[PDB]
């Protein structure tokens, strides 16, 4: 019961996400300015985040389910609707303008946490993957997990592959945009190096089970973020699937994360934080300098973090 | 058992 629960805030998150995009669109600027739409997004936005930093403030140190605000997480879910159209109401009250600039830092440094922390998930998912898989492969029958194996990895790197083929075609030229070719180089040249690292006897001798799918999950989302970086570029000359893709990733790892008396099975406060963490995430990517040097430098940590994550045994 | 620093890690099915 816990895990649909953790699976319906998601849902109301993804719902309040869908209700986000579609007042972006041009059509709706005539219904919102009878009361722009990035206003109204950064207000539904604030709503979420408000809403969950105040439940997961509420489910501090929660530790049995005995607890009466237990049974809040798990109920009232009509009265967690409601006061979420309240705050929202509450959010147009406040005046517009500094608001606005101070919304946007803090869904800057909301975004980069939400990235951070996603990442460090989508690490331990592929490791906890990878582990199960080649368990399965020693105790059944080897041939079936193998060809398993070996074609999520090779799907994989092609999709990889395939994503720099679009983005060198696209976002650069054979005499411009040299800012574009210098990112897509280090982001493809560090992918191999992670890989290589992933397959290094030594490494692996510290870490029996750390292979190359992990290193292929993090080369593609490595390559969705460099993707990402470069659709916002203000210049033109070196400038929504980008965002969709993004939106299914992190809806997989929401749900990775998603996936009662003696204990808890994961602490309501944290997996809210995380929550409120990915509201302010997606605000900022519906949606400057900051977003592309901050999506490059995220793309960056990736790879760092998986590196770290493979060597700091070695240490 | 033989396990072997093969590619998808540090196994030994394919050389049980």
């Amino acid at each position: 019961n816990s895990t649909v629960t953790r699976l319906i805030y998601a849902f109301i998150l993804l719902l309040s996400t869908v209700v986000s995009y579609i007042m972006q669109r041009k059509e709706m600027e005539t219904y919102l300015k009878k009361i722009v739409g990035y206003k109204a997004v950064y207000r539904i936005s604030f709503a979420m985040a408000i809403f969950f930093f105040v439940f997961s403030l509420l489910m501090f140190k929660v530790k049995t389910s005995k607890d009466l605000r237990a049974a809040v997480h798990n109920g009232f879910w009509f009265f967690k609707i409601a006061a979420l159209i309240g705050i929202m109401v509450g959010s147009f009250y406040i005046p517009g303008g500094y608001f606005s600039s101070v919304w946007f830092v803090v869904g800057m440094i909301g975004a980069a946490l939400f990235i951070l922390i996603q990442l460090v998930l989508l690490v331990d998912f592929a490791h906890s993957w990878n582990e199960s898989w080649v368990n399965r492969m020693e105790e059944g029958n080897p041939r079936l997990w193998y060809a398993a194996l070996l074609s999520f990895t090779s799907a994989f790197y092609i999709l990889s592959i395939i994503c720099v083929g679009l983005l060198y075609t696209y976002y650069t030229k054979p005499d411009g945009c040299t800012e574009n070719k210098f990112f897509i180089s280090i982001n493809l040249i560090l992918c191999v190096v992670a890989s290589i690292i992933s397959i290094h006897p030594k490494i692996q001798e510290h870490q029996p089970r750390s292979g190359l799918l992990q290193s292929s999950l993090i080369t593609l989302y490595t390559m969705y973020l460099t993707w990402s970086a470069m659709s916002n570029e203000p210049d033109r000359s070196c400038n929504d699937s980008d965002n969709f893709i993004g939106l299914f990733v992190f809806v997989l790892c929401l749900l990775y994360s998603s996936i009662e008396k003696e204990g808890v099975q994961y602490s309501y406060s944290l997996f809210h934080l995380m929550l409120c963490l990915a509201s302010l995430y997606i605000m900022m990517t519906l949606t400057k300098w900051p977003a592309v040097w901050v999506k490059i430098s995220s793309s960056w940590v990736c790879l760092l973090l998986y590196v770290w994550t493979l060597v700091a045994p070695l240490v | 058992f033989y396990s072997r620093y093969s590619w998808y890690g540090y196994s030994y099915g394919w050389s049980r």
